């Protein structure tokens, strides 16, 4: 039935037909008139950084696509999914990471597709959201191996850092402020939408 | 004919690459490849495209 | 004999061998200076739009191959046709909906496949019919099921919406707007000809 | 007595890191918590550091 995903990945184009452990965002729709304006508010700023997004994506994938190609190693987790399919319904959950018995070891990993699956839909208010995912990158990169594999997938996360560097300008960065204080007002309005529906 | 003295010839700007750093690499694999033969000297062509003095910046 | 098609498809290229319920647009060909003139520019104009339409068809079918084999559940309407086969010559036939009397339902149904087989013929003088395409997928996903397949069927109709305004650009849509008083003028004396024929 | 002035104490660039926006999220956890404490004094030692030129 429904994908077997872990990472909260979703937003106004699709992604939202999905469930995992931890928080997800899954939202097109889950006194009066000011929550009818906010609604109005909502839809017209919504598009319009949804565009943004898409903008954010386009000008994304001209790196995204080297950093895909280049290596396969790291797109894919260590760990198999299926250790980790059991506890939806060895491995324990914590708050947000996973622990393991064996050798009690943190991984924050993912498979390298999430970022330009997470722009598919597009919540990346913020290149800080890059940032994150880079910063993750660099998380796998720390949690699992010897100083070889270490020391080279840092590397390849400070190459991302250098692309997020140029993505990342001023007055973008200004643009990206405004709709991060609109967005952190909308997943406050939103949490407590689905709090009271 | 005993000891084959090597070479290397290396020029200047290519060991300079984009990314970030990896122009250390391009010279990490360059010295743990002098050390495949003994008798091996390196070649650094145009070694101001590398290590340049500092201007004003 | 004749397809037992109940959409209104029909164009220069061809499908006008079809019999419907509602207004069906049959046209290949079906003072007096003025009256030729007019067949003159007619031709002439059409053949460009035409030709438009195929550009259409051509920067459509590249969503459409993803969007048509991405899901097969919607390309078949839930009440089968045969149904609608006896009231040609349980359901009652209103100005152009089908109503059920078991139940009291009202359904715009489509196959999925009459927009990709109507740009085969090609009237789509504007986005707009693209626009109406994807609201009667909207229609279809909001007047036959429950919850899970209304949201699921939404979230394709925004996705084509959001390829819709992709190919809705200014210098098309004022070229469109062109030709959509262009076909305006055309069907207005193409019904005054079948009258009058 | 009654009321804190209560006193708030940053380091020289220690809120700005190499990443990018720890930084701000500091700021924010920062400004937020002198916005609850009413009355509060907030210090940048060394700043610098903090806003170099």
């Amino acid at each position: 039935g429904p994908t077997r995903r872990l990472f909260p990945t979703g937003g106004p184009f699709g992604g939202n037909d999905v469930t995992t452990i931890f928080g997800k965002n899954t939202n097109f729709y889950n006194p009066l008139s000011e929550k009818v304006v906010l609604r109005r508010k909502l839809k017209s700023f919504q598009h319009q950084d949804m565009r943004l997004k898409n903008v954010l994506k386009i000008k994304l994938s001209g790196l995204m696509d080297l950093f895909k190609n280049r290596y396969k190693r790291f797109r894919k987790p260590p760990i198999d999914d299926a250790f980790l399919v059991h506890l939806f319904e060895a491995y324990i959950k914590d708050e947000n990471m996973i622990l393991e018995v064996s050798t009690g070891r943190k991984f924050f990993n993912m498979d390298l597709d999430i970022v330009e699956e997470r722009l598919w839909n597009g919540y990346y208010s913020e290149p800080k959201q890059f940032l994150k995912d880079i910063e993750l990158i660099y998380r796998d990169a720390n949690t699992i191996g010897d100083r070889e594999r270490v020391i080279k997938a840092s590397e390849m996360f400070a190459n991302a850092q250098m692309g997020i560097e140029e993505i990342s300008t001023p007055d973008f960065i200004q643009e990206c402020k405004a709709t991060r204080q609109r967005d952190l007002e909308r997943q406050e309005l939103f949490l407590e939408d689905e709090e009271k529906r | 004919d005993e000891r084959k003295i090597t070479f290397f010839m290396r020029k200047g700007a290519d060991i300079l690459s984009k990314w970030v750093g990896e122009a250390e690499r391009q010279l990490r694999l360059l010295f743990e490849e002098a050390k495949k033969h003994q008798p091996s000297i390196i070649f650094f062509d145009e070694i101001d495209g590398l290590a340049p003095v500092r201007s004003s910046k």
